[PDB]
């Protein structure tokens, strides 16, 4: 993506009903951002508030109409599924590149640097990779896992 | 019938003489054949005998005062015009000789030499798409099989079936013979062995459909020999490297898929060339084949003498093009799943390893440092890395050498300067080819069938030229331990299989020594060798590899040819070892610079390195091979390990190479010799000198004498009563039971000759000759019961697989004596449904 | 058998219990060897005993038919002729079933083995599973809705009626009345709608 | 042999009261094959496409009518075979002394003899034990299930 | 990917939603409901 489709709102009409308990509409916080992860688009907590959304409860609500300019915001921007950053963001312990950075500092630093999420998300990007006892986990597989995605795609 | 088979696919025989009883009071005397002095063997009359010396003249017109055992008596009609060739017991070069040329005119090829064969190899192919094929090797007789490669594997299939234990298919060979153009008719038996499912409308033609492990098979072949083989003039398509391939066989015989892996592969066929060397197959193919796409994108000529390393046009060899063989190779792509994209890519990397040659002598400065004047030469090559003309030109021109391990250059002039640019070139195309082959590997690891396996060994290549490549030395060095299973296998193993079968014969173990002073474990190879472990730094002498090579290949090798060293600076010495084919001068230097690398690894390696990251996947995963952990020091890589550490992949190849050389080793020999007959590659052209030196070397006295008793064929007992029909009766067998001197009454019972015959209660084993002609006899007798069995089995098939008037009729029928009275039959006088009715 | 012949051996075959007045002639012909009489007729024999249930009102449902007289002891074929024709639903050719579930006259005293002889009678236990199953090419048990597929597109004819009153009346088990409910039917799962 | 007599129409409309299943009468013209193969007059693929018949799906329906003026020429020239006969041949290959058959090599000695097993029946012979580990018959059971044919009716 | 499990319930939020209006419906047209218990004659 870099661009809206004429699917994507097609697939919001249909998302809309599922958002408002009661098969209505009504985009709640939460699930606005549940929304633009189910297009392709999955701004930061910083994004979010350049483009005026929410991807979290108890932020700005709106209808899908509403919805239209903030999630075309995303798409002149970054994190439509780009590459900037995300496994060109990773490694500066190691002045090698062999693709690979410290087991020890491939856990603990997303937990102390970044927005900070989850210990278990910590050990996945340390599954996803090979393992060898000389200390040398890669970094660049885990980020094209994503690439690969559950759906490439527009979700459903 | 008439008791010749019927010709379809080309060089079936049609027989004057018939390989039974007759033909044994013919046996020597009058005539003999005598060694010429100027190699081969020639046809000679004993003039006066003074007992144990005679005088044999010859028609080199010499007069020669000779010794019993060298004079062999002229071989016997049983070898002119007969399928037979599996009953030599005929001692020295000689015997094998006449009878071969007799093949030729025979309208054969390939002769079963007992168990251990020859095969003279010039490559032709018979149709194989036929619907007639896929009978053929569906198992037949031993003449609608012909004595070629299939015969062997339906012995090896049949012998597999009955005995529920594994056997191996051993190529040998030399320069002058290709291995894997032998192979690919191995695998047309094994992929022609199937059949498909009934049509319901009684269809007969079906098959052709079927099955893409069979294909997958046969077109791994294609894509192994444009990487891998290039040609000489002496041996025409030319594997230079090594590959090992085991393919697995079902219930039915059919094709499972095939592990391939691969041993070495040259980097001196394209660093610079000898006279009369052609360089990788592929280059030419992509070349004069191209489609006007690839042909913009590329950036391709196919005009030759624009290059260097690209030089020498077409050798005539039958049934090779370069044109149509790229279309045969880029299918064979698509047919293994292979990605779309990365043909492409792969492409671009091969194709500047032409574009690279003709670059020499670029100190014209832009910058004030060595490059050139040079623009499209290396535009050329520039487009498809990414890099531009000044990344290039630049790093080509001196390696940045380890000396300690920090980095200078030496001067280096118009030839050194040639040289690197060649070297750039064969640190891609090995790496490119190595991650190749292993992510086909793994798509080939589907089963789903029987786990038996043949596995299939070809390391081929050695070359006669005043330069080979050391590449070519670590290839030839696995040649010598062929040579040795060859002598573990013509003694031991065919007769422990003898006596374990508890087939006759007098168990007896001749001396012979071809080398046996190396150890099929990696610890004494990975001693050697000092350029290897220590040069990639200023340390290596080329002193001490030749006395590392004196220990460990020479003590118990005869045919090896010693180091003779010119003291003054560095090698230009010569040596030479056992193998089946001649002396080999080398030279020594050079060795040295390609494993301090003319163009590095850093280099290279960058090329591999992305900005998507599904460049790298293409080339690596991520330790190694276009990924660096940095520093001087180490062997192999890459930057495993480590960093630009000059390449070393040899001594990775002595660890692995002791996996691939110890199973083999335990495996019961099905053997292949191959002979290089001529050198312009041709039927009815066979060279005496060749064949005469190719045997002396490979022990053919030795080798005939186990061999005497050799079978190559083998199936079941039941099976062979079963084809001749056996319906008389007074004492006559139709029990699973000995073959010994019982085959003689099983045929005799009804008509039949006999001539061959030997004992088994698993495996029967047969040799060539009188089975077969009599067996198609068999199709014109067998009238009455055989032939309404088989009417009968199309009244089977009819009535099961027309899929609506099998047993569908009796149930519809009685359905319909329910549904003439549905409302009454279903229920009777008093309702009983209480209990869960839709209204009730 | 051609064309014509296969009309011919409905009312020519007619092998017991197939020897029924029909629809328009009984049950398509068996072939020549008569081995499949067998499903034609199955029977058994366990007698069950009569006011014991108070579902045994049902005997006063058929009555009328049975037993034209208030102590019955009527004529012997009446049993065989009209309660074909509306009695255990309609449409005649009831007539081998009639004469294999009443040995002579049904009445009140008589209906110890008329009870009985219903678990004798036509398709009655010597449950098989191969009989309806092969039809579907031995793929899952043969139920209901094929047959009453089978019946306007193969085999010979019959009276449509019979089949689309015989789906609505059946009890549902799911996966609708196998094989062996077919014979079993005796013992669980009957009818509904008019009648006796 | 025999000539025309009351059993072997019997025997012919036995055969083709299999062979339909529409309850029509009709059988296709490929079914005079096996119709005429089952009443044992041996025919080969040539007399029954002399016969307008075809190893292709049908092109037109035969009623017994036609069906018999072919029939009652076919006869002549016949043997009806003996059953102890193909025992006896079968009885020659063993795999245990039993008259046990490996199911590959029971195709294969019939298509290497006669006018030669086609593609398709080797497929039927070895259909039985296919692609498993080959697959062993036994000549009793074999014989029998073939000339009974598989259930020409049965009472169960 | 728990989407998934939100979007088979948009259909679903329409059938609960009539399924309300009918739970006072039929408490005023009563004699629609009798299912196994103790007190069925």
């Amino acid at each position: 993506m870099a661009d809206l489709k004429a699917a994507e709102v097609e697939k919001a009409r249909e998302h809309f009903e599922i958002y408002d308990w009661e098969g209505e509409g009504k985009i709640d916080a939460r699930d606005l951002g549940d929304l633009l992860r189910s297009l392709d688009c999955k701004p930061t907590l910083a994004m979010v508030k350049k483009n005026g959304g929410s991807d979290k409860r108890g932020e700005k609500k709106l209808t899908l109409e509403e919805f239209l300019p903030i999630f075309s915001q995303i798409k002149k921007e970054k994190e439509v599924g780009t590459l900037e950053d995300f496994m060109e963001g990773l490694k500066v312990y190691d002045k090698a590149e062999n693709g690979t950075m410290l087991a020890a500092e491939l856990a603990h630093v997303l937990l102390s640097l970044g927005e900070r999420l989850t210990d278990i998300e910590c050990e996945e990007i340390m599954r996803v990779c090979d393992e060898d006892d000389d200390g040398f986990l890669k970094y660049e597989p885990f980020v094209k896992t994503i690439i690969a995605g559950p759906f490439p795609d527009e979700g459903k | 019938m008439a008791e010749d088979p019927d010709p379809t696919e080309y060089l079936y025989i049609s027989m004057e003489q018939k390989r039974k009883d007759q033909t044994k009071p013919y046996d020597g005397k009058k005539m003999v054949w005598v060694a010429d002095e100027k190699e081969g063997y020639l046809l000679g009359l004993i003039k006066s005998t003074q007992g144990d010396i005679c005088t044999v003249d010859i028609e080199g017109q010499e007069s020669r005062q000779v010794k019993k055992d060298l004079l062999q008596q002229v071989n016997p009609p049983k070898y002119e015009k007969c399928e037979d060739m599996s009953n030599l017991t005929y001692l020295n070069d000689a015997s094998v000789l006449h009878n071969l040329k007799q093949r030729y005119y025979a309208n054969l090829i390939y002769t079963y030499s007992g168990l251990f064969c020859v095969a003279i190899n010039p490559y032709k192919r018979f149709p194989i798409y036929t619907n007639r094929t896929v009978q053929i090797y569906k198992g037949r007789r031993r003449t609608e099989v012909p004595p070629h490669l299939f015969a062997i594997s339906d012995g090896a299939y049949s012998a597999m079936l009955a005995n529920r234990e594994n056997q191996s298919m051993l190529i040998t060979g030399e320069s002058g013979a290709g291995k894997t153009e032998n192979t690919k008719k191995v695998i047309a038996y094994y992929a022609n062995v199937g059949a498909a499912t009934p049509k319901p409308g009684k269809e007969a033609p079906t098959k052709e459909k079927k099955a893409t492990l069979e294909d997958q098979v046969v077109q791994t072949n294609p894509v192994l020999e444009a990487f891998g083989n290039a040609k000489t003039v002496r041996n025409d398509n030319s594997s230079r490297f090594g590959k090992f391939i085991r393919i697995h066989f079902g219930p039915m015989g059919k094709l499972a898929g095939a592990d391939i892996e691969t041993y070495l592969l040259e980097k001196a066929r394209v660093i610079s060339q000898q006279t009369l060397e052609r360089s990788y197959h592929i280059f030419y193919q992509l070349m004069s084949g191209g489609i006007e796409n690839l042909k913009a994108d590329l950036l391709l000529s196919d005009d030759i003498y624009d290059y260097h390393f690209v030089s020498q046009g077409k050798i005539e060899i039958p049934g090779v093009d370069d044109a149509e063989e790229l279309r045969l190779t880029d299918t064979a792509f698509d047919i293994l799943g292979f990605s779309h994209e990365y043909k492409t890519d792969v492409y671009k990397i091969t194709a500047s390893c032409m574009h690279l040659g003709e670059m020499k002598f670029k100190q014209r400065p832009r910058e004030e440092q060595a490059e050139a004047d040079g623009t499209e030469e290396g535009e050329r090559v520039a487009h498809l890395l990414g890099v531009n003309a000044a990344d290039l030109y630049k790093n080509l021109v001196k390696p940045k050498i380890k000396v300690g391990n920090e980095m200078v250059t030496q001067g280096r002039n118009a030839t050194q300067v040639s040289y690197s640019v060649g070297g750039l070139a064969k640190a891609m195309f090995d790496r490119t080819f190595k991650w190749l082959v292993k992510r086909l590997n793994e798509t080939l690891d589907t089963k789903q069938k029987r786990q038996y396996f043949i596995g299939v060994l070809d390391i081929a290549g050695f070359e006669i030229f005043d330069y080979n490549g050391f590449e070519q030395l670590c290839i030839n060095f696995t040649n010598e331990k062929l040579q040795q299973f060859f002598n573990h296998h013509m003694f031991v193993l065919e007769q422990e299989e003898y006596k374990r079968e508890g087939i006759d014969w007098v168990f007896i173990d001749f001396g012979l020594d071809l080398a046996a002073c190396i150890e099929l474990i990696e610890k004494p190879m990975g001693i050697l060798s000092i350029l290897e472990e220590e040069s990639m730094f200023p340390k290596a002498t080329d002193k001490s590899f030749q006395d590392k090579l004196n220990a460990n290949h020479l003590g118990k090798s005869p045919n090896f040819v010693k180091p003779k060293p010119p003291k003054p600076g560095q090698q230009e010495a010569h040596f030479s070892i056992a193998h089946y084919a001649g002396t080999v001068p080398y030279n020594i230097t050079g060795w040295l610079e390609k494993n301090k690398d003319p163009v590095n690894d850093t280099v290279v390696d960058q090329f591999k390195k992305g900005s998507n990251k599904l460049v790298q996947e293409i080339f690596e995963d991520h330790p190694g091979l276009g990924a660096e952990e940095k520093g001087g020091g180490g062997k192999g890589g890459g930057g495993r390990k480590k960093g630009a550490s000059f390449q070393t992949v040899s001594a990775l190849y002595r660890e692995q190479l002791n996996r691939l050389m110890a199973s083999l080793h335990s495996t019961q020999p099905h053997f292949v010799r191959c002979i290089i007959p001529n050198e312009l590659k041709q039927p009815g052209v066979i060279d005496s000198g060749l064949v005469m030196h190719q045997l002396t070397c490979n022990g053919v006295l030795e080798g005939i004498r186990i061999c005497r008793k050799g079978f190559p064929n083998r199936m079941v007992y039941p099976d062979f009563k079963q084809r001749y029909t056996i319906l008389a009766a007074s004492a006559v067998p139709k029990g699973f039971v000995d073959a010994k001197k019982v085959t003689e009454a099983v045929l005799g019972a009804i008509q039949l000759d006999a001539n061959d015959y030997r004992l088994g209660n698993t495996k029967v084993f047969f040799r060539a000759g009188v089975l077969g002609r009599l067996e198609e006899m068999r199709d014109d007798r067998l009238g009455k019961i055989v032939t309404w069995l088989q009417a009968w089995i199309r009244w089977y098939l009819s009535k099961k697989e027309f899929k609506k008037l099998q047993e569908q009729r009796v149930a519809l029928l009685v359905i319909q004596r329910n549904l003439r009275k549905f409302l009454t039959l279903r229920n009777w006088l008093w309702y009983k449904l209480y209990i869960k009715v839709k209204p009730l | 058998m051609g064309d014509e012949e296969k009309k011919e051996k409905k009312k020519k075959s007619k092998k017991k219990s197939e020897e029924e007045g029909g629809d328009a002639a009984p049950a398509p012909p068996p072939p020549k060897p008569p081995s499949q009489k067998r499903r034609a007729q199955r029977s058994g024999s366990n007698v069950f005993a009569m006011f014991t249930q108070h579902q045994v009102q049902e005997f006063k449902e058929a009555f009328q038919l049975i037993d034209q007289d208030k102590d019955g002891f009527i004529s012997k074929n009446d049993i065989r002729a009209t309660f074909d024709s509306l009695g255990r639903l309609c449409t005649e050719q009831e007539l081998d079933s009639m004469v294999a579930e009443a040995p002579g006259p049904i009445n009140f005293t008589m209906f110890l083995t008329i009870f009985g002889d219903r678990i004798a009678g036509t398709d009655e236990e010597d449950v098989i599973v191969n009989a309806f199953n092969l039809f579907d090419e031995g793929e899952g048990k043969c139920k209901e809705e094929t047959l009453k597929r089978s019946l306007t597109t193969w085999g010979e004819k019959f009276s449509q009626d019979e089949v689309e009153e015989a789906l609505s009346e059946a009890p549902i088990d799911g996966n609708g009345l196998i094989d062996i409910k077919k014979f079993a039917q005796i013992l669980t799962k009957g009818a509904e709608e008019e009648g006796a």
